[PDB]
């Protein structure tokens, strides 16, 4: 395995720990939060996914400090990882153009 | 705070016939309503949760429906061991809150 | 196997406080919340507060004046809510609850009834009643025994420690001088008594007492 | 230090500046906007990462010109700022995929 | 513009009795109900931000709860220094607003 393909792979893993604890943290900041909403795990799970792919309904988000520090987070695991997947794919392709032009 | 309102407090039905328990929410809670039983000397008994679905143990006599404020309990044909009081409650919003209840009487 | 373990009961002196035990069996997950739930009588369901063992944070009604502090031993399964300086607005019913982070109770305790009075703990007095000897018995017999002179609340009364539920009456205590009094009723056939025996089983859990009687024809 | 990660470093540095400055005058643009909610310090700067990230979800944004104006530096700033970070990252890995086969 | 409305107008309550104050949103403001004390003649005091935290020099005898559109001052134990103005105010959508006002009164 090439590097590239392994950071991608190690931010793949990393991402799917980040949405994990992520749902787990977000609903234990947002309890006690009257009108949280972000409060059960399964949709949790789901807010987290819809926050790192930056995709954002706001069907759910946090409304607390450390639910937001928590997001703060989520977005950031999942703009790098979707950036180094990027990267990898941009360097497997100019390898491949190297190689049709004889390098 | 979501206020949960079971409106009638007492409900008189007559044996093998269909009876049906109203909350209300206060606002649109989605699905988030939960029903429990609680016969005299008790403690509660989760029958339906997310409004609908089953909970195994519980009799098929018993359905959930409803979605945002209207909530539903249902029991097609009472029998006297549902007598008892039921209560619903929402996971929408902390706090999670609890309806005042509802006596069933034969 | 019964998940939620709490006591029957804890009689407290108005201003004093009192440490609620709730013992959990079965599946524990990271996931799980116990909730503590409080039943005045004659009233419905009110929810205190929250507790995830895992991490230990805990949130409780605003809603209400805050007399209770949660708390879990990771090590004995245990959560314990800790009610400070009561009064009789907080004599209840106090159930403990699990829910797996996913919205509902799937399971409860038995609940613990707390007294806030001054009044000293009574076991009991329990007594037979069989019939009149000149009482004429139908294809049923109606016996009973009478639970007197106990503080606090509650009691439990089975009848052959369980084996006996069909036919079984137990009348809500009246209180009189700082004093609970109950009957309860039992109706076997006419034959199966009492050529089969009938006892009366009377647990009171704030004096840790349980005591039977037998229900035998009056000599 | 290579350039690509410079560029990087600054843009992340440059990003917090936008972030902060964001918070401060779309407060400063959204008071006075009678129905306005971004017209608080902490909760504008949860909106500024809302924004920069692309995640928006609506919970809270601008209703004001200058509002708009600040959302859209703030919105360019996160767009280019983790596009940087990517094309270093890209730059970074072809680098790697350069040595590994000998060149 | 959010309308605060703070029913009753008056409370009359007993000494070291239980006290709440309502203060109702014309709509949802989250959490964002600020209470203030006036007494005779003085300027307003902050007794809780945010619905619900504490101001320290406040005594712990005041508490607030409610979210959306429902909030409530509470003062467990009403003394002769708790007579005054309560108002609440809404710092959730410009501009800021403030309740008509209860008086406390022993
Ligand atoms: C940093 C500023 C302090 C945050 C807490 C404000 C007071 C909380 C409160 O009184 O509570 C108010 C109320 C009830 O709890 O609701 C709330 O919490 C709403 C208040 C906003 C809470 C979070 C704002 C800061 C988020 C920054 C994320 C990092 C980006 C980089
Ligand atoms: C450019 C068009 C002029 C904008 C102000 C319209 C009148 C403001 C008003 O009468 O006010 C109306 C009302 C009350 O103030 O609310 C409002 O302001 C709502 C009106 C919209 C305000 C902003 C619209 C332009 C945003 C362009 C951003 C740049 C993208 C590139």
């Amino acid at each position: 395995s090439a590097l590239h393909w392994r950071a991608a792979g190690a931010a793949t893993v990393l991402l799917v720990i980040v949405l994990l604890a992520g749902s787990y943290l977000a609903v234990l900041a947002e309890r006690g939060a009257p009108g949280a909403q972000l409060i059960t795990y399964p949709r949790a799970l789901w807010w987290s996914v819809v926050t790192a792919t930056t995709v954002g309904y706001g069907d759910l988000y946090p409304v607390t400090l450390w639910g937001r520090c928590v997001a703060v987070v989520v977005m950031v695991a999942g703009i790098t990882s979707f950036g180094l997947v990027t990267a990898a794919l941009a360097t497997w392709f100019v390898g491949r153009e190297q190689e049709r032009r004889g390098h | 705070d979501i206020l949960l309102t079971q409106s009638p407090a007492i409900l008189s039905v007559s044996p093998g016939e269909r009876v049906s328990f109203s909350c209300r929410a206060s606002q649109s809670i989605g699905t988030d309503i939960h029903w429990y039983q609680q016969r005299t000397n008790g403690s509660p008994r989760l029958l339906i949760k997310y409004a609908s679905e089953s909970i195994s143990g519980i009799p098929s006599r018993f359905s959930g429906s409803g979605s945002g404020t209207d909530f539903t309990l249902s029991i097609n044909s009472v029998e006297s061991e549902d007598i008892a009081n039921y209560y619903c409650q929402q996971s929408n919003r902390w706090p999670f809150t609890f309806g005042s209840g509802t006596k069933l009487e034969i | 196997q019964v998940q939620l373990q709490q006591p029957g009961a804890e009689l407290v002196k108005p201003g004093a406080s009192v440490k609620l035990s709730c013992k959990a069996s079965g599946y524990t997950f990271t996931s799980d919340w116990i909730h503590w739930v409080k039943q005045r009588p004659g009233h419905g369901l009110e929810w205190i507060g929250e507790i995830i063992p895992s991490y230990g944070r805990a949130n409780y009604n605003e809603k209400i004046q805050k007399k209770a502090t949660l708390t879990a031993d990771k090590s004995s399964s245990t959560a314990f809510m800790q009610l400070s300086s009561l009064t009789s607005e907080d004599s209840a019913v106090y159930y403990c609850a699990r829910e797996r982070g996913d919205g509902y109770f799937a399971v409860w305790g038995a609940g613990t009834t707390v007294t806030v009075s001054s009044a000293k703990t009574t076991p009991p007095s329990v007594y037979p009643l069989a019939p009149g000897s000149a009482a004429q018995t139908n294809s049923m017999v109606t016996l009973g025994c009478l639970v007197k002179g106990y503080f606090p609340e509650p009691v439990t009364v089975t009848w052959n420690s369980g084996s006996l539920s069909s036919g079984v009456h137990t009348f809500p205590a009246v209180l009189q001088s700082d004093l609970y009094t109950l009957s309860s009723s039992v109706t076997v056939p006419s034959s199966s008594w009492p050529s089969e025996t009938v006892t009366c089983n009377v647990a009171h859990p704030a004096s840790s007492t349980k005591v039977d009687k037998k229900i035998v024809p009056r000599d």
